[PDB]
Order: C-alpha cells, then structure tokens, then sequence
C-alpha cells in the first residue's frame, strides 16, 4: 500500500477533480510590460468559483510572433462552472480590467464548441461610435473584431471567443513537511513546474493553497470547512491524518483547459517536489479527495509514478 | 461491575481498572477524553469507554471526599458527554455525620449552604 | 489619602467599598465611623486605621494584615496601595484602575475582576485568579501580576485577561474558560485540568496530564504579538517567549481548545 517517490513517502490516493467551463483570451500590449500589467489585474479576485466570481490565471506570455496582433501578449485562461456564469465573469473582467488598461486589444485564446460573446457586448460601451471589421487571419480564417474609441485610441476586441468543452478544474496534491518556511520551497518549485504545462493554471495565491477546504461541517448547513484532520494546531488528536514529525501542510490546486493537462500538471509537480523534498524536509505527499463520488475524474497518484 | 481505583482481587466479581499514577482525579480527566474520541484507541481506558457507552442505565458510584471538587466536576462532566448516546448516572456517596442533612435544612431555612454567617 | 493601621486585627475585617472615591464624598470625620468588621461587635475605620482624608483618586494604606478581606474590591477609579500584606478577595469585581501590594496576598484574590491591574510584589496564595464558590469565572478580564510565587489552582475557571507570576503552584489554569498565563519560572504538578481555551506559558513544568498532547514546535503569529505585549508593559516573563517553545493541546476532557507553551530545551 506505501508508495515511495525519490526516496519520499507518496500516499496511495488519488485526486477528486471535477468538470469545468474553461475558456482563453490572448491580450496583447505594445510592451510585454502592460501585457501583465493588464492580466495581472484580470486575474485577481480568482482563487474559486465558489467564492469568487471565477478561477483564473495566465497560462503563458507570447512573443510578438506567437500572436495574432503582432504585438507582445499574455495568454490568460478563466474557468467556472456554468457556461452562463463563465461568460458573465468574463464580460466584467475583460470589460473593466483589460479595456481600462491602456493599449490593450483582446483576442480569443482558444478553440472551442461552444461561442462566448466577448466584443459584441463590450462594444456598447462605445456608445455607437464602435465599428465591426472582418479580416482573414494567418491560417485563413476570416475572423470579426470590434473598435471601440477610447481615450487612448481604440480597443480591438475580437466579437466571440470559444470556450473549450472538457475543461478540467480541482485536480490537487498536498504536500506534508516539518517547516513552514522550508515547505514552503518544496510547493514553490512544484508550482514552478506546474505552471509549465499548457492549457493549466493555478488560481491561488502563487499557486498554494493554505486553508484546507473540507466539504460539509460540524454545525448546522456547513458547505466548506477547514480541514481538521490536516491542521497541526489540531494534532495528537483522533482525527489528525498527519504523524509527528509534520508541522506544516501545503495544498497546490491545478486547473487546465484539457484533463490530460490536469495529470501532466500533478505529475510533474509530484516528481519536482520529491527530488529535492528530502533536502527541506519533506515527509510525504497526499491527494486531495471528497469521496469518489462527488467528481469525474479520479487522478490516482499511483498512475503518476513514471517520470515525465 | 467496573472498578476505577478499587482493589484488584475482590470477593465480588469484578472487572478493575487500574488507576493512573497522578490520582483518581487524573484517571477520571484521562477516562473522558476517550470517551469524548480524542485519544487514540487500544488503551486500557478505552475499552471502559467502549464499555460505558454501551450501556442501557449507567451509574458511576464516588465519594466526593476521596474523588475531590476536580475530580467530582469531570465525573460529572464525563456523565454529560455518556448522555449524547445512552442514560448515565451518578450515585454520589453521603457522608456519615448527617451533614447531607444540614445542607438540606440550611437551604431552607437561610437560602444558602451551610458554613454561614450571621454577622451582619 | 492615607490609612496608618494602628495595629494587629483582632478579627476578619471587610475593606468593601473603601475606594478613593467613595471616601472623598464621605466627610472625613464621617468615614471614620464606617464599620468594616465581620463580626457582631464589628470594627470601624476609625478603631482600625489612622484617617487622613483629602479629596484625591489616590489611597495608600499603610501597614497590613492577612485579616484585610476584600480590599480593592469593586474599585472603578484610581489607585489603592497597601504597604504590607493583606486578606483574601484583592480586587474582587474591580471594574479599572490599580492596586498594588507591597506584601503577600490571600487566597482567591483577583476575582471576578473586570479591568485595571492588581500587583502582588510578595507571593499570591491559594485560587490566586480563580473562582470563589459557585462562582461563574475567576478572573474576568483585569490584569493580575504577581512578582512571586502563586499557589495552587492558580488562574481556576479564568475566562478573560492575563496573569503575570513568577512562580506557579499545583493545577494552575484548571478548569480555565480563555485567557492568558505566563509564570516565569516553576509550574506545578497536572497544570491545565479541565482547560477549555486559553494559553498557559511556563519556564518549568511538573507533571503533565495524559490529555495533553504535543504540537510540536510552531512559529505562530500571536506569540510574536504576545511577546511584544508583555515587552511594552515591563514584564520579566518578555523573555521567556525569545526562544522557540514546544506546544501542548488543551485537555482532551473538555473541548481541547486551550494550550501549553514551555520551552524547547
Ligand atoms: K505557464
């Protein structure tokens, strides 16, 4: 039943992840600074759906070669639960976080089934001045953007974006160690090795995730809680699911347009972590689960064993 | 018929348990907690947890003299938390020089407990 | 205003009501005939001390008796100093102010205190902090700062404030509600029976109950704030938080929310 991985302990679980409506916008600057500048305050505010509006985060920065512009851009992914609300997060956040930032134009990011408006709606704020174009792109494909005048000049934005079905969110490992702050550099180079994966994101705050979100409750109708059985000021404990020698416990919550995403995400992070965990402490490595039931799709730590 | 702190070999028939080394007060602290589920199992204590909570009519027999005012509030703590599952009791022992009586009888005639002052 | 004790108290004596403030209304012969004994042929404040009245918040009695009961009780205002030892109840239901005692002090005191603080220079005896009989709480809020040793049942059924010692008795911060202690040095035998919440810190330690368990060694933010409480008000026991302490979960009996800290090594 023990597993062992780079000569660190590695539990026999696996992680409860669920289905998810994903979609990508490319938003591109005449500098790669404004680029983040503008992401950076889209992606704000995002941790969980449940809680916040949505779960993003910036997949990649793009050269001005990678872009449909010309111009240096950031590839930014927004995840949630229902179609509907995914476009309604989108519509305020491209709508007062990317068209306030000055020199800004949004793209789509990604292929999809499903059409999410985008330019149509922003376009109002143009107050009828706002134009459409239509122009074929560099593979062929006749696309429609909008102009809205703005103060600085205009703000392109292409009228749909697509969102990808099969978008998987929650995939998570924890991480059990002796030292808040050596533990602490065993998560950060495994959100470093993470983040490396196209098409996932890590929504929390640099990736990691200090409050254990438990379903149900001790009292009354509890829809999260924190997790007690993996909290230290609650050890010795029955109920404590960590042994002596832990003091510390990080969770990393992995999100991507693509399930396969999702393992490839875990894999690496599990391997990165352990090839240096025994050097800052690392006692094991967990995956966070709900029951089996409440989510799809299963990513057992024991199918992530084989290097990447 | 458990024992907490009774001599080992009776005439009656009985299952012992043996006191901790602190004191009676220390092993009633040390019962409740298994009974509460905050210790580990496979502890002598614990199977009296486990015997205690099956229960139909509990009765935990003391003497508040030799158990003391510690002790007396957790074995009375203890009955609260048998109470969440089965019905538990408490058969606490009467002194032997009518003083059960004089509290009986100061209450209603001062309003208070014995060991009162009329100064005033 | 000044109280020069004449001499050795024949019975138990009830300093209730004693306060600076209540004194300065009184007229000065007047306060003299108050009558503070316990017993029958009772004692005035005349019999028992040298009166010298004048309209202040400051009140210093000089001279003291293990027989001075309740002394400080229920004070709302101002500064009561005694320059000797005194009875049991120091402050009891003090609602702000100070009171300092250059001698040892009874059992029980600091009950039921609200805020302000008391100081015992000498040592504290028996349900130092705690409850009295039936008594809802112990300590409820003011601040108790004993530069010696406490007794047993140190901090008993505390809910509120914090409690300085030096030195700690047998059972301290049994059946605690929530609050803070910090004894420098020496804790007695089983300290935490029945804790509820709260924090206990301490130099040297008895003992230990098998319903406490060990944490381990945690850097937390509140004993950074801690420390730097204690540092601000002149504490000696500031320097007992410098170093790392190990951790110890609150008795199991009760809802296992209280805490001991004692250092590492
Ligand atoms: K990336």
């Amino acid at each position: 039943s023990d597993f062992t991985l780079n000569g660190i302990k590695v539990e026999d679980t696996f992680a409860e992840a669920f289905d998810v409506a994903g979609t990508a916008i490319i938003v591109t600057n005449d500098t790669p600074k404004w680029a983040m500048i503008a992401a950076t305050v889209m992606t704000g505010f995002a941790t969980s759906v449940i809680g916040c509006g949505a779960e993003a985060g910036i997949d990649a920065e793009l050269s001005p070669d990678e872009t449909p512009d010309g111009r240096p851009g950031v590839r930014i992914l927004l995840f949630g639960f229902e179609p509907n609300g995914l476009k309604d997060q989108l519509l305020k956040r491209v709508g007062q976080c990317i068209l306030t930032c000055p020199g800004t134009a949004c793209f789509a990011g990604v292929e999809g089934p499903t059409k999410i408006k985008l330019g149509g709606a922003i376009r109002y704020f143009g107050d009828g001045f706002a134009v459409a174009k239509r122009l074929p792109d560099h593979e062929g494909k006749m696309r429609r953007y909008w102009r809205i005048p703005v103060m600085d000049g205009e703000f392109l934005c292409e009228d749909s974006v697509r969102a990808v079905d099969g978008a998987v969110g929650g995939g998570n490992l924890l991480f059990l160690g002796r030292k808040h702050a050596d533990t602490l550099i065993v998560a950060e180079i495994a959100v470093e090795a993470a983040k490396a994966i196209p098409g996932a994101i890590l929504p929390f705050p640099g990736g990691i995730v200090r409050s254990g979100s438990k379903v149900g409750g001790r009292t009354k109708g509890m829809m999260a809680s924190t997790n007690d059985a993996y909290c230290p000021t609650l050890k010795g404990r029955a109920g404590s699911a960590l042994p002596p020698e832990c003091g510390v416990v990080l969770e990393i919550v992995i999100d991507a347009l693509t399930s396969a995403a999702v393992a490839e995400s875990m894999r690496a992070a599990l391997h990165a972590a352990t090839e240096i965990g025994a050097q800052h402490g690392l006692v094991a490595v967990t995956a966070g689960n709900y029951g089996g039931n409440l989510g799809r799709h299963h990513y057992h730590l024991r199918d992530l064993l084989e290097k990447p | 018929l458990l024992s907490l702190g009774g001599p080992q070999n009776g005439a009656i028939r009985h299952v012992a348990y043996a006191a901790d080394a602190g004191g009676l007060t220390i092993s009633l602290g040390h019962l409740r907690a298994f009974a509460k589920g905050h210790l580990a199992g496979e502890a002598a204590f614990a199977d009296l947890a486990k015997r205690l909570f099956a229960a139909q009519y509990g009765v935990i027999v003391y003497d508040p003299e030799e158990v003391g005012e510690l002790g007396a509030e957790m074995l009375q703590g203890l009955i609260r938390d048998l109470n969440e599952s089965t019905r538990f009791f408490a058969l606490t022992l009467a002194d032997p020089f009518q003083g059960r009586a004089a509290v009986q009888l100061s209450a209603w005639t001062t309003g208070q407990a014995p060991r009162v002052g009329f100064g005033r | 205003s000044t109280l020069r004790l004449r001499g050795d108290l024949p019975e138990r004596v009830d300093l209730l009501n004693i306060t600076p403030l209540a004194l300065s209304g009184l007229s000065e012969t007047e306060a003299g005939k108050l009558a503070i004994g316990t017993s029958r042929r009772g004692l005035t404040l005349g019999d028992v001390f040298e009166i010298r009245l004048d309209g202040s918040d400051s009140l210093v009695i000089e001279g003291g008796s293990a027989r001075l009961d309740r002394v400080g009780a229920a004070l709302s205002q101002g500064s009561i100093r005694v320059e000797g030892d005194v009875g049991q109840r120091l402050g009891e239901g003090m609602a702000a102010g100070t009171l300092t005692v250059t001698g040892s002090a009874g059992p029980y005191a600091g009950t039921g205190a609200t805020g302000g603080t008391i100081t015992i220079e000498g040592d504290a005896g028996d349900h130092a902090g705690g409850a009295v009989y039936a008594a809802k709480a112990g300590l409820d809020g003011a601040t108790l700062v004993i530069k010696g040793a406490a007794g047993d049942h140190l901090g008993d059924r505390m809910r509120r404030g914090m409690i300085l010692a030096g030195s700690a008795g047998a059972f301290a911060a049994s059946r605690m509600i929530a609050g803070t202690i910090v004894v420098s040095g020496a804790l007695g035998d089983h300290p935490g029976y029945g804790m509820r919440r709260g924090t206990l810190i301490a130099g040297s330690h008895g003992t230990l109950l098998p319903t406490f368990v060990e944490t381990g060694t945690p850097d937390l933010v509140f004993v950074r704030l801690l420390a730097q409480s204690l540092k601000h008000l002149g504490a000696a026991q500031a320097n007992l938080l410098s170093g790392t302490l190990r951790r110890y979960s609150g008795d199991l009996a009760t809802l296992g929310k209280g805490e001991l800290f004692v250092p590492a090594h």
